[PDB]
């Protein structure tokens, strides 16, 4: 009856930045928690683990979560290659909500981001699941690699990621 | 624009 925590240790160029550290919300929405929870611990033999954020800008958001072509086309979920939006009970309200990127309505895999400011045009479209419980710094150092248009000037990964409760 | 999805980027 608790929420998990994940983190992320981001390297920069494969120098350590920091651990960022995650609450998700599995009491709202169970199956895009448990997704995300399983492809941080790696268990089903696949998982972000190695892969990078691949679109940054400033501002916005920080994008990641395409283990599997790394470019913003592949990503899968734990389910199978997508699955439905299950609710859009929580809104985007500021810096630090985590929300799934998809290709639209029910098209959920693995890609998701984390915002940087309230970004209210997203609500109702994007599953919003979790929130930056610890090193939201770590995502503003993050942001300064980014560009407008998403490029990022220095490969960002996730070194290592797993749960911590 | 500002938009986040996967394989077709919006502006």
């Amino acid at each position: 009856m608790v929420n998990p925590t994940v983190f992320f240790d981001i390297a920069v160029d494969g120098e350590p930045l920091g651990r960022v550290s995650f609450e998700l919300f599995a009491d709202k929405v169970p199956k895009t928690a448990e997704n995300f929870r399983a492809l941080s611990t790696g268990e089903k033999g696949f998982g972000y683990k190695g892969s990078c954020f691949h679109r940054i800008i400033p501002g916005f958001m920080c994008q990641g979560g395409d283990f599997t072509r790394h470019n913003g086309t592949g990503g899968k979920s734990i389910y199978g290659e997508k699955f439905e939006d299950e609710n859009f009970i929580l809104k985007h309200t500021g810096p630090g909500i985590l929300s799934m990127a998809n290709a639209g309505p029910n098209t959920n895999g693995s890609q998701f981001f984390i915002c940087t400011a309230k970004t209210e045009w997203l609500d109702g479209k994007h599953v919003v699941f979790g929130k930056v419980k610890e090193g939201m710094n770590i995502v503003e150092a993050m942001e300064r690699f980014g560009s407008r248009n998403g490029k990022t000037s220095k490969k960002i990964t996730i070194a290592d990621c797993g749960q911590l409760e | 624009x500002l938009l986040v999805x996967a394989g077709l980027v919006l502006a």
